């Protein structure tokens, strides 16, 4: 979408012009490399719609 | 609007329908192209008027 | 998704 940003307790994803914060997700993200690379990178989760409901 | 530059170049490299991990991945090589291009126009401008 | 929802 846009900009990864933290309110400093937790991170969401938002669009660059209009601050509208959103969870961070498998659908909103995407991969590439791994955490060695990056210059700047940090930790959280990233949720996954998918796994909790094919549960049940 | 502050924005880490680093953020900028990758916006920028979206901006010409490159994906933005490939600036991450290369961010320093990348930096050395830039400053490397900014010595030559130097020595281009220092040789002939 | 949902039709997929047999497992
Ligand atoms: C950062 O944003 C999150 C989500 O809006 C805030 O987390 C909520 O905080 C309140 C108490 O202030 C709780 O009642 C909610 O249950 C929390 N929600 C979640 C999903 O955890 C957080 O407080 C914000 N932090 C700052 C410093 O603004
Ligand atoms: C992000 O999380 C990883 C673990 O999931 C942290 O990696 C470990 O960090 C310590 C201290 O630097 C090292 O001794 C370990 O060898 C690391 N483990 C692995 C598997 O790499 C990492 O430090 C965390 N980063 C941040 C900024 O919190
Ligand atoms: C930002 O600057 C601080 C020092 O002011 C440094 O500790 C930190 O590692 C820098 N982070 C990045 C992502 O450049």
């Amino acid at each position: 979408e846009g900009v990864f940003v933290s309110n400093g307790t937790h991170w969401f994803v938002t669009q660059r012009n209009f601050y509208e914060p959103q969870i961070i997700t498998t659908d909103n993200t995407f991969v590439s490399g791994n955490c060695d690379v990056v210059i700047g990178i940090v930790n959280n989760t990233v949720y996954d719609p998918l796994q909790p409901e094919l549960d049940s | 609007l502050q924005i880490p530059f680093a953020m900028q170049m990758a916006y920028r490299f979206n901006g010409i329908g490159v994906t933005q991990n490939v600036l991450y991945e290369n961010q320093k090589l990348i930096a050395n192209q830039f400053n490397s291009a900014i010595g030559k126009i130097q020595d281009s401008l220092s040789s002939t008027a």
